[PDB]
DNA sequence: GCTTATCAATTTGTAGCACC
DNA sequence: GGCCAAAAAAGCATT
DNA sequence: CGGTGCTACAAATTGATAAGCAATGCTTTTTTGGC
């Protein structure tokens, strides 16, 4: 699958950095992501997506192993929304 | 943040590095993840989150607004699971 | 208006990647 | 980096 | 450049509640490319 050494190695080709810079921006390029997401602010990337975050309350749960009902305690999760662009350049993907 | 305040945002830290290299970074990065999923491959960022893609069988559809029907065929869907560190930096409530 | 996702606790096999 | 008009993408409705 | 220990991660399981979406015309936001 794809990953940071993977997608440091496409900069270091394509775009001709350092293996330094294209490592740290890779990092960066997530950090800044994950940054601007703990800091209860949406994500719109054109092109890709939105990463928006909801607030759930509590629900009712349970151990999947047993069946002890436990409470899904409320929180704030990270979502994922592609755009069409996206959407119309996986529909017809084949699973590798 | 939209792509390019985020580009905005990583050149202005950086001053050891290029803005219009970040822009090309960036920019080049995601077409890279978007490939990566038309391609039929998952993404894999141990930490912040995976991309992968989920089967939707085929359906008579409709057209929410006439009511009318719609087949559809089966296709996959991009879905994104956040790591750990990324549910608990943006759960704020504990 | 219907289909798909969300999540609990526990185990088990897998793999990203920081650190030598 | 900023202005601006046009294109592209996304957002709304309701999705 | 390369081996590898640490753990995050994937898969699974049940069931009540939440989220997402088929078509498409019009609106609004973001990107683009010349200067």
């Amino acid at each position: 699958a794809l990953t940071k050494a993977e997608m440091s190695e496409y900069l270091f080709d394509k775009l001709g950095l350092s293996k330094r810079d294209a490592k740290e921006l890779v990092e960066l390029f997530f950090e800044e992501i994950r940054r601007a997401l703990e800091n209860g602010e949406q994500v719109k990337l054109s092109g890709f997506g939105n990463f928006d975050l909801r607030d759930k309350n509590q629900r009712p749960g349970r151990n999947p192993k047993t069946g002890e009902d436990i409470p899904i305690t409320a929180r704030r999760v990270v979502t994922f929304r592609p755009g069409q662009k996206l959407k119309s350049r996986v529909e017809n993907a084949s699973p590798k | 943040m939209t792509k390019s305040e985020l580009i905005e945002r990583l050149a202005t830290q950086q001053s050891h590095i290029p803005a219009k290299t970040v822009e090309d970074a960036v920019k080049e990065m995601l077409e890279h993840m978007a490939s990566t999923l038309a391609q039929g491959e998952r993404i894999a960022i141990r930490g912040f989150g995976s991309f992968s893609l989920h089967y939707r069988a085929p359906r008579t559809g409709r057209n929410p607004k006439t009511g009318d029907k719609v087949e559809l065929e089966g296709k996959y869907v991009p879905h994104f699971k956040p790591g750990k560190e990324l549910r608990d930096r943006a759960n704020i409530y504990g």
